[PDB]
């Protein structure tokens, strides 16, 4: 027994549920494909689900604000957000090679008459930082000594393995122009 | 005006699209323009009819809103529906008719009918829904003063006639030149004749002419144009000019020649086709002329000869034709034409409850008499009456 | 005014269900010995061993 | 009404953003893009009941009337079960309304 | 039916409005209509065919539903929603060529083909859509016993018939008076002829009438009324009215006199017209009888009084003749006109599965026949075929 | 071209859906629409025109997104919107006007203007709307190569031409037999003549066959089919064969005998009808076949028999004939016909602009030649012209 507006505002609520059947299938699909077609990845459906099982589907439709468009300061909170998750899910490195031996034999070839910062925390930090970055779309900024052409031949790899578009246009040309300017063009 | 088809158009969709079983999303919004219109038209008292036999009926509305909560309509919904539609089409096909029974020598484009003219007023506004029809479309460009245009299939431009012109002529009929022609609805058949065949004319030629000129400025209006005149090419007994006595028509059909043909604009060539028949284009025109010669055979076997003689003793009575059918066209003004049914509908209501004669159209809706007197007055309630014609046309079969 | 004909309705709706959330927790996965863990083009990702 | 309201609740409720700081230029975009997406349906049918039946409800209120007719005339008191005289006006005709 | 409707206006609004680049606003609720329809028709098998030469083809119905998580749709989902769409449009195609093909002398209207007696089940009926067409709504009219109206440009509602009445006649076939006519389709054309041209007659006219009646009523009719029958102009050698000889019929047109045209419905005199030819309206009617008078001209120049003498041999014969035309009109039932193509594809569809002759229809779908015997159970099965057609139509060419 | 259509399309929708008072619910989606086509064209400059007479025209698009947020439309609103539909109509206008009065031998079926190969870039997918019209829709199904079809009434597929075969002839064309035909449009008039009337022939009999191969194949065609000539049974007086005399005709129309009518298709008989005037529907052909005969009465009556002598001296000549008229009938390929207007429009918008004679299409758009030669380049082209003819159509009146 109701009024017919708060029967109407029931009959909507009644007719229009947002449950929908939940079956292995929809879990299967739900599952990322990559990763389904993955080979390291073995995936099982180990679970029942009766008949009268319901989810409530995420609304995933991509964003109508379009905030890569003139909203500078948003974007950027957005991929440093985004840059800060990446980090956290990155795994870490495992049995790197022994920092004093590396350390011992790159002294003993460059024959300094360089070596600092270079250790296994720093290899995971950039490990991680690489790798987030490029999930997130952060531009990442190149902090080097010109000096330091150990460096720059480090950074012959990071350029060759990181595509360009993902550094500040000024970091890059700047690390670009070292190396050209002490070594290639020097040679 | 578009109150009124903006009612015509809810209560068609209604009907339509409001069916068992159906997604509410399928009819969502049409279900928020109904229930507007009921919205707006509760509280209002209305009147229509008191001409001729049309009764005086009054309407009232006081209905409820329509459910907007279910996700398939069911048979509940649907009958909730149509009680309230059928009123809803009875009240507009009443006002449909008051409107269409009516006319105005002065300013007869406005609303005519009592209802019309509340339905007129901005709280009505509410509803307007949808201007998609040609009828309507047309109206709302001409009153925002740009180009309208109604396509016709076989419009009837030309007001009937029928009738010869002589050019030569003795009280015995026995040696004529001249012209007969019909012009009716969308079509002229012409035919030059002469019963000497051109013997004594200057080159063995006669030269015929023939003016139509239209009430009307057509545009984009496809032509058939063929060198026959069917309806003139059989024996006839015709009666004089002035009625007096009878003359005898014994036609043999002979090819027309140096046909022309000219659609003309404000007294200049606009199109010309020469020797031509077929399908032909005339852009735009508001008069047909049509020249053709009857040029005596130069050359003829002994069969042939012995028809046309130099003496006045003619049996046979040389004759050249044209057709001319207009099968498409585009009017600024209404017409007539063969596809439509709005003049059949106002002139059947107004037969239908016997409505007196007014003081602007010919008695019975005569169509001959409408477009030979096509005049601004006349054109403005005709248009009227057949934009309502239409609004009514889409709810009533 | 109150009318019960016009206020009595019939409501339907399904006797029970559950609604999960996860939707993930129903996946067992395991990953291969990551030694031997193929790239893309189905060679050991780290092939100098 | 203010949007910027509604703007700094949805960004507050998206929990990654400090909205003290957000530009104003860039709050102000925000309000003009949003004031252009087309609502979602269920909430848009729940706002079409509301609007459907939000003058009957006022209507059904005790605590507040429509208006008030002054007529500066002589008016029978109307007879009604509700209450046995009263002056009640069941719609605004034939007077000019403020 | 309405189901099958919904179907085939679904896939065509589907094949319309599914384009890559569009808004997903603009077929938001066109692609819960088909989501719908998909999951309505999943999990169900249908079989078509299997009278005459039409194949036996089986669908059975599995497909995955259409995405909703898109602002432009592109161009997977135009081709994951075209898939679908060819499928559904083959099935729709198949069933109305297996409605189309079948008739029943009892429930004409009843599905025949066994899928649409599924599609008649409740469970399908959640796709019905919108009912918009003329045809369908006429078929939700007819369903609940309201008025229906389908418009016709020159409807073809008179069963071809060409014949003379010889009112007066003899073995020697030299002094002949009565009338021919030729009607089809919507074109009357009638001529009333008189050897003596109404020498030896009271007031020297001799009259002459003619009643057509029509099968079916029709209402709010466009009528061009003209005073020659063309056709019944010319010299004609035609066969006596058994067949044993053949008589000369030499015809001289004199124009026709007190021409009346009325049309009557039910034996009342519902629309007149006296000596009036071009547009006329025909309200409401369902018989038409035109009257008309070869009245011998009072007065005559010598080249027409050579054409009628007093005593028995005639060599020209009188004649006078009337045509009419039916440009448009509005019945209650379902007519063959000009313009729509149903009748054509429900023959097409039975000359090319080669169907064997029912019990309803005539072989062949002869129309002349169909209109002529023009009963309840074949309209019932007609209606039934041209809407079926006509939603066959909407997707097919 | 479907970007042209949907930029036409909204435009339509813009100007009859926003109204003053009209819900927001009524045009919502529709605003969408209209605010994606000017974001989509904002920033973009085009021209149009330089061909012919057709004014140069630069096109610069700078405008707001009309506004979401009211319940109903004021006069503000409707303010707004209009000078932005008006820019972009004369817009489409101009576009549809040089896209049609250009043309190209090779790949006719291209945008062969400036603008319209603009749009077709993938920029401007994202306003597609609805392909709702037949032409556009034709227009897709034959880009995906899918089977297209164009419903005709009256089709002008028949090159006027009138002409005439003498089987039998002399010099002094006194003993003549032969057909006399007339193709025009849509309709066949061919009348067999025999001045003998089969007094020598075999079985005293004389066969007449008409063979009319159409230029495309036309489908679920319904004919009109009757037993005379009307045009061709009067006196005549006919120009020779090479047109160095004259000769006389003077018909008696007689029944015409075991005519036979045939449909074909690639040589094989699809429809064949014995004897059976009136509606008849022809499924699926690609040529005509009309074959009747003059059967010599084997009774006569004495004014007959006078007519009908044995001797040279032939004063009437025996004549039957048969008319056949394609009232309605679909193609595969865009054909001229009398209802719509498409050819007309194009043939306008080139003469009114003096565009001069290109490669592909004849002088002024002659039909008569054009479909006598109806090669695929010409096809391509004159598709191509008519939808954007019914393009622009649809805002142009
Ligand atoms: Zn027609």
């Amino acid at each position: 027994i109701l009024h017919p507006i708060d029967y109407a505002f029931n009959e909507y609520f009644l007719q229009h549920q947002l449950v929908e059947p939940l079956n292995n299938d929809i879990i299967f699909n739900y599952i990322p494909e990559r990763i389904r077609n993955d080979v390291n990845y073995i995936l099982n459906m180990d679970r029942n689900l009766p008949s009268t099982a319901r989810y409530i589907r995420p609304n995933l439709l991509q964003d109508r604000l379009n905030l890569h468009d003139n909203f500078e300061s948003l974007w950027d909170t957005i991929t440093t957000s985004n840059y800060i998750l990446a980090r956290s899910v990155v795994p870490d490195l495992k049995e790197l090679v022994s920092t004093e031996a590396q350390i011992q034999k790159m002294s003993q070839d460059l024959q300094l008459e360089f070596l600092t910062g270079i250790n296994s925390q720093a290899a995971n930090d950039c490990f991680k930082t690489l790798i987030a970055a490029m999930l997130s779309q952060r531009t990442m900024s190149l902090d080097f000594v010109t000096t330091n052409y150990m460096s720059l031949i480090s950074g012959m790899w990071l350029l060759t393995v990181v595509p360009n578009d993902m550094f500040i246009r000024e970091s890059l040309v700047a690390c670009q122009l070292a190396i050209v300017n002490t070594i290639i063009y020097v040679a | 005006m578009d109150v009124l088809y903006s009612l015509s158009k809810t209560l068609k969709d209604a009907r339509d699209k409001i069916v068992e079983g159906t997604l509410y999303s399928n009819v969502s919004d049409l279900i928020q323009q109904f229930n507007q219109m009921i919205i707006t038209m509760n509280g209002n008292e209305f009147q229509t009819g008191g001409i001729g036999n049309l009764p005086i009926r009054n309407w009232n509305f006081n209905f409820g809103l329509l459910g907007t909560t279910l996700l398939n309509l069911d048979a509940n919904y649907v009958e909730t529906a149509r009680n309230t539609i059928d009123y809803f089409v009875d009240f507009v096909d009443n006002v449909c008719m008051d409107e269409m029974v009516r006319e105005s020598q002065r300013n007869g484009i406005a609303p005519q009918s009592d209802s019309l003219r509340k339905l007129s007023a901005i709280k009505f506004k509410r509803i307007n829904f949808d201007n998609s029809s040609e009828y309507i479309e047309n109206w709302n460009l001409q009153n925002r003063r740009q180009r309208t245009g109604f396509t016709f299939h076989k419009p009837n431009i030309f007001p009937y006639s029928a009738s010869f012109t002589l050019n030569r002529s003795q009280p015995a009929h026995d040696n004529l030149m001249g012209t007969m022609w019909l012009n009716a609805g969308s079509e002229i058949q012409v035919a030059g004749f002469d019963y000497s065949c051109a013997i004594n004319a200057p080159a063995n030629i006669q030269q015929f002419e023939h003016i139509v000129p239209l009430r009307r400025v057509l545009t984009t209006a496809t032509i058939t144009l063929l060198p026959d005149a069917e309806r003139f090419s059989f024996p006839r007994v015709i009666n004089s000019a002035d009625g007096a006595t009878t003359w005898f028509f014994n036609p043999v059909i002979l090819r027309p020649n140096n046909v022309e043909v000219e659609f003309l604009l404000n007294g200049q060539i606009i199109n010309t086709y020469q020797a031509r028949f077929g399908t032909i284009v005339a852009r735009n025109f508001d008069t047909i002329r049509l020249s053709f010669q009857l040029m005596r055979p130069p050359n003829m076997t002994p069969a042939v000869a012995v028809l046309f003689p130099n003496a006045q003793p003619f049996e046979h009575h040389a004759t050249v034709g044209l057709t001319l059918r207009i099968e498409s066209a585009v009017c600024e003004s209404v017409l007539a034409d063969a596809s439509e049914t709005l003049l059949a509908n106002v002139t059947s209501v107004r037969q239908e409850y016997a409505i007196p004669v007014g003081p602007v159209f010919p008695p019975g809706m005569n169509w001959t008499d409408l477009i030979t007197n096509y005049s601004p007055s006349r054109e403005d309630n005709l248009q009227r009456v057949f934009t309502v014609a239409s609004i009514r046309s889409m709810l009533i079969k | 005014q109150f009318d019960f004909r016009n206020s009595m309705h019939m409501l339907t709706s399904n006797l029970t269900f559950t609604v999960y959330s996860d939707l993930l927790a129903f996946v067992s996965a395991d990953t291969v010995e990551p030694i031997n863990a193929v790239a893309f083009d189905n060679m050991r990702i780290m092939n100098e061993l | 009404k203010k949007m910027k309201a509604i703007v700094e609740d949805f960004l507050k409720r998206l929990h990654i953003f400090d909205v003290a700081v957000a530009p104003d230029d860039q709050m102000y975009r925000l309000r003009d893009r949003l004031r252009l997406l087309p609502v979602e349906v269920r909430r848009l049918d729940i706002f079409n009941l509301i609007l459907m039946a939000m003058d009957q409800i006022e209507r059904a209120s005790d605590k507040i009337a429509q208006g008030v007719i002054i007529a500066y005339r002589d008016m029978q008191l109307e007879r009604d079960e509700m209450y046995g005289y009263v002056n009640i006006a069941r719609n605004l005709d034939g007077f000019q309304q403020i």
